[PDB]
C-alpha cells in the first residue's frame, strides 16, 4: 500500500474530453442549422471513465467542466465576421430542457450559466455534489444508473449574421474529492448499451 | 431468530446457485411480515452456509456477498448459473469469475471444513430504503471445484444456506 | 490561454463591483413591521385549502368548504388528501405549494388543520386517518380504523390539528407520500330547527423541520420565450 | 425553517435578463438607424422578478448590472471594420432623458458612464440605493410603483464609418442585500398592464 | 507576451473554479462500509488465477484449476508462473494484473497462494520451486531441487502461502523477473476408491509494499478516436 | 482564430499515428490548449527517468 499516485483522487481526478457540441449561427441554405444541441452529463460516453468510476458502487465527487470552443468558416471567401459570443448554460437536475433557441429556458431565471468570448481563456465552471441520494449509485438492483448530472447547452447569442459560422465545443471534465464505496472487480467483456448487459 | 431457506442440492454438473437479500425472506414469516407492512427498513444480515458432505467427498464451494448484485425475484429458492439464467464465469456481470474474491467471500473447502459464516452490513446510498422493491445484498455460491466422490454411495450432497436478520429498523407503518 | 469562467460573465457569480455613484447618502433604513429573513416565514402561515375542486366549485368561494352534512350521508370518504404539496391540486395553490413550486427538492414535516363552523348544540363524532406513503387510502370506516387515525367530536372541541410526519428514505424528495382522509363516525345530530348544512375548512402548513434546496422557477404566469 | 437556499438573499440575488438593447453605427441606407433606445429601469419586464417582488410590500436591494454585447455584419461583404467602442450611461433619477445622439446629456457631466470595448469581458457596474423613500414601495393606496431605479442609455461613439453594423446589449440584473417587509400572497392570475387589474 | 501555459487549458491544472451553484445544500455524507482510499487496496486483494489455459479451458470455470492426479504422471513442470503480472496472460486478467495495466510502472512483492481441493485421505507431497530472475525455469525435480524450493504437503496441511521478493536494479520497472514451477516428490496415494481426479487452485496478490507511479491508460475496452 | 493542441506523451505510453485516435483523448496524457495570440506555452516536465539518474554513456546491453 502507501505511496501517492495510487490514491483514489490520483486514480480518477485526471481530465478528458467527454462531449463535442455542434452550434451554429444563422444563414441555414441548404443545413438545418442546429444552434444547440444539449447533451446530459454522464461517464457513459468515455469508456476510461467508465471502466473507473465502475470499480466501485457507490462514489462521490465534484464535476470541473472546461469548455474549449474552436470556431471556423464555412466559406473562405464569406467575408470578416464579427466576434463570437457563446452561451454555455448548465441545467439543474429536474429542470426543463431547452426546445427552443429562444424559449423561456434560455432567460437563466435559476439556471447557471456563462458567456465565453472568442479568443479568451477557455471558460471552465465547478459543479458540486447535485446527488438526490447521500452517494451516487453505479449499481442498482431493483425499481438508478442516472444518477442526475443535470445537463449542458450552448447556444450563439449573436445577431443575424449573413456569413455561415461553424463552432465545435470540447467538454472537458475533471472529477474533483473523489470518495469511493464498495470495490467492484474490473468489466471483462465490451460494453454494449447503458446497462450491463453482455453478449 | 435464524431463518433457514430450502436446501440446495450439490451435483457434479451444478454450475452455482444464487440468491437476492431481503428477496429471499420476503415470505419468512415475522421478518417477512414486517418488511412487508412497512415502508422503509434497515437491517444487517448473517449469512451461514453448511455442506452436508461426508470425509470421502471432494470439491470446494465458493460464497460471495456482493452489494448491488445487478444481472443482466425467484424468492426462496433462488437460481442457478448457466455454463454457457446468469452465466458463471461472467458472475452475471460480465467479469471473469477470478476477479469476484474482491467481494466479502468465505471458501468452503471439503477437505478443511464444511461450514462457513459471513457478516452482511447494511450497504446503500441511503439511510434508509424501503426493504421491497431495492435488493440490499446478494448471496452467490459458486462450484470453485467439481463435485466429486467415491463409488460407494451419494451422489447429491445437500446444501443449507441460513440467513439472520440483525440490527433490524423498521419505519412507515402501513 | 482562454478558458471557461475567464473574461465571461456567469449567472452565479459572485464579485466586487464598480461604484456607479460613489459617496451616495443612501436613506437609513427603519424599523419597517415584518420583516423577513427567510423564505420559510411564509410556509408556516396557515393557508386555507381549496379542498372540494368541482365544476361548479371551481375559481369561487363555495370549493374552500365542503358541507359536513348530507340527508343519509355515506361509508365513503367525504374528502380525500394527498400528501404531495406541490403536485396536488387541492394543495398546489397553497402558500406552501407556491413556496415548493420555486424548489426541486423538499424535506420536513407538515401540518393539517380541520375546523368545522356550525352550530353550538350540534353533535357528534368524525374519524380522522393518516394513510402511511404507499398504502392505497381507505375507501371505508372499518379501513380507516386499521391504521393511524383519531376520533373528532362535533361539541366543545370545534378544531382538529394532526402533524404528518418526515418519512421518506432520501434527504429530500422532488417536487413532482400518503393520503388524509376523514370519515363519518356515528352520525351529526342538530336540536329543534338547527340547520342540517353546516360546513368545514382545511388548512395546510409547514413545520419548523421544513427545508428545501436547489431553487428553480415558477410555473405560474409565463409568456417570456 | 432555517437552512440555506432559502433565505431572501438566496431567493433574491440572482442574475437574469432584464433589457435588449437595439444599437446602429450609421449608414441608414433604409432604416432609422437608431443609435440608441434608452430603457428605464424596472422590474416590470421580466414575470419571474415582478412576481418574486411582489411577494412583498417594501423593499430595499442594491441593483448590479451586467451588460454584454454582441456586434453582427448587416452584409456579409461590407469589408472589415475597427473595433467598436460603446457608451453605456447610467442616468440617475430626475435628470433629463436623452433625446439625441450628440445632446448635452451624453457629456457626462452628472451622469455615470462606462465605455465598452469590443472583445473585453463584459461590462459590469453597481447602482446603490437610489429611492427617495426607506424603502422600495410594490403597493401604493392613494395619490408609487415606479420606485424611480433610473434608466439606461447605450450608444456607439465610433466616428462615420462606410460600413453598417448591428449590435445588441443584453442587461442583467442581480439584486445584492435584499430586504423585505409586509409579506403579500402570491399573483394568481396573468398580468395585465402594469398595475394591479385582473380580467 | 504570449506562452505556452497562460490563457491555455491544462490537463493536469489545478486552481480554483467559480461556483456553478453557490450555496447548495450538498447531502452530507454517511459512513458506507467499504471506504477505499487508495488502488492499492484491490491489488492486496487475493484473486484467483486462471492458470491452465488451454482452448478447450478457455474463457471458462475449468481454466481455474489444474488436475493434480494423473496415472503415470511425469517428471516435468505441470504448471508454469512468470513473474510478469502485467505480461503474463495468467496474471494479466488478475486483480493484479488490472491495476497494474493503468501504471507503467511498478514495484514491491508479491504474495503466491496455492491451496488444492481434495479428500482428508489423500496423502502426497509437492514441491514448489522458486527460478531467480534471468534464470530458465527448470524442466525437471532436480534443477528444481538445485534452487530456492519448498516441500509441500499433502495431508492436514491444505495451502502453501509463498512470497517472491522485490529483486530488481532500478527502483521501479515496467509493466511491459523469474518463475514459478510446481513438481511431484514422490507420489500421490489415495484409499479404496477414493477419486483420483481432485484439483488445485491458485491465487495471486501484491504486498504492502507494493507501489506504481506514472498512471496511463488501459487497454481493455477500447473504441474512442 | 486558431487553436492549437499540445500534449506531452510520457515514457512508454504509445505515439499518436491519427489525428483521431485514442490517444489525443488525453485521458493519462498530460496536455495544453494554445491560443493564437496568447502569450506562449510553457510547461514544466520534472525528473521522469526510470534510474536514479540520466546516463549520457552505458557501456553494456
Amino acid at each position: 500500500r502507501t505511496r501517492s499516485e495510487s490514491t483514489v483522487e490520483s486514480f480518477f481526478a485526471r481530465g478528458a474530453c467527454v462531449a463535442i457540441i455542434e452550434v451554429d449561427n444563422d444563414a441555414p441554405t441548404k443545413r438545418a442549422s442546429k444552434l444547440f444541441s444539449v447533451w446530459k452529463i454522464t461517464y457513459k460516453d468515455t469508456v476510461q471513465l467508465r471502466r473507473k468510476l465502475e470499480f466501485f458502487t457507490y462514489s462521490r465527487f465534484d464535476m470541473e467542466f472546461t469548455f474549449v470552443v474552436t470556431s471556423n468558416y464555412t466559406d473562405a471567401n464569406n467575408g470578416h465576421a464579427l466576434n463570437q459570443v457563446y452561451q454555455i448554460m448548465y441545467i439543474p437536475p429536474g429542470a426543463p430542457i431547452p426546445g427552443k433557441w429562444n424559449d423561456y429556458t434560455w432567460q437563466t431565471s435559476s439556471n447557471p450559466s456563462v458567456f465565453y468570448t472568442y479568443g479568451a481563456p477557455p471558460a471552465r465552471i465547478s459543479v458540486p455534489y447535485v446527488g438526490i441520494a447521500n452517494a451516487y449509485s453505479h449499481f442498482y438492483d431493483g425499481f438508478a444508473s442516472l444518477n442526475d448530472f443535470g445537463s449542458l447547452a450552448v447556444r450563439v447569442v449573436n445577431d443575424h449574421n449573413p456569413t455561415k459560422l461553424t463552432s465545435k465545443i470540447r467538454v472537458y471534465m475533471k472529477p474533483k474529492h473523489v470518495r469511493v464505496w464498495c470495490p467492484r472487480p474490473p468489466r471483462a467483456v465490451p460494453y454494449y448499451g447503458p446497462g450491463v448487459d453482455y453478449k | 431468530r435464524f431463518y433457514t431457506l430450502d436446501t440446495v442440492t450439490w451435483r457434479k454438473e451444478s454450475r452455482g446457485w444464487w440468491w437476492k437479500l431481503p428477496d429471499a425472506l420476503k415470505d419468512m414469516g415475522l421478518f417477512g411480515q414486517n418488511m412487508f407492512y412497512h415502508y422503509l427498513g434497515r437491517a444487517g444480515y448473517t449469512v451461514h452456509v453448511q455442506c452436508n458432505a461426508s470425509k470421502f467427498h471432494q470439491g470446494a464451494l465458493g460464497v460471495f456477498a456482493v452489494p448491488e448484485m445487478c444481472l443482466a425475484n425467484p424468492g426462496e429458492k433462488g437460481g442457478e448459473f448457466k455454463g454457457s439464467c446468469p452465466v458463471d464465469y461472467l458472475f452475471g456481470s460480465g467479469v471473469l469469475a477470478g476477479n469476484a474474491f474482491v467481494y466479502p467471500h468465505q471458501i468452503i473447502n471439503l477437505r478443511t471444513n464444511n461450514c462457513a459464516t459471513l457478516v452482511l452490513p447494511y450497504v446503500n446510498s441511503l439511510s434508509i430504503d424501503s426493504m421491497t422493491k431495492h435488493n440490499n445484498w446478494g448471496i452467490a455460491i459458486l462450484p470453485l471445484a467439481p463435485l466429486d466422490f467415491a463409488t460407494e454411495s451419494s451422489t447429491e450432497i445437500p446444501i443449507t444456506l441460513t440467513i439472520a436478520p440483525m440490527c433490524c429498523e423498521f419505519n412507515g407503518l402501513r | 490561454l482562454n478558458t471557461p469562467g475567464s473574461n465571461q460573465y456567469l449567472t452565479a457569480d459572485n464579485y466586487q463591483s464598480p461604484c456607479a455613484i460613489p459617496e451616495f447618502d443612501v436613506t437609513p433604513p427603519i424599523d419597517i413591521p415584518g420583516e423577513v429573513r427567510n423564505m420559510m416565514e411564509l410556509a408556516e402561515i396557515d393557508t386555507m385549502i381549496p379542498l372540494n375542486l368541482t365544476n361548479q366549485r371551481k375559481n369561487t368561494m363555495d370549493m374552500y368548504r365542503v358541507e359536513l352534512n348530507d340527508a343519509a350521508h355515506s361509508d365513503t370518504p367525504i374528502l380525500c388528501l394527498s400528501l404531495s404539496p406541490a403536485s396536488d391540486p387541492r394543495l398546489a395553490h397553497t402558500m406552501l405549494g407556491e413556496i415548493l413550486n420555486y424548489y426541486t427538492h423538499w424535506a420536513g414535516s407538515l401540518k393539517f388543520t380541520f375546523l368545522f363552523c356550525g352550530s353550538m348544540m350540534a353533535t357528534g363524532k368524525l374519524l380522522v386517518s393518516y394513510a402511511p406513503p404507499g398504502a392505497e387510502a381507505p375507501k371505508s370506516r372499518k379501513e380507516a380504523m386499521l391504521g393511524t387515525h383519531v376520533i373528532w367530536d362535533i361539541g366543545l372541541q370545534s378544531s382538529c390539528t394532526m402533524v404528518v410526519p418526515w418519512i421518506s428514505n432520501t434527504t429530500y424528495r422532488q417536487t413532482i407520500g400518503g393520503y388524509i382522509s376523514m370519515f363519518y363516525q356515528t352520525r351529526v345530530v342538530v336540536p329543534l330547527s338547527t340547520p342540517r348544512k353546516m360546513d368545514i375548512l382545511g388548512f395546510v402548513s409547514a413545520c419548523n423541520d421544513f427545508s428545501v434546496r436547489l431553487l428553480r422557477d415558477t410555473t405560474h404566469i409565463s409568456q417570456e420565450a
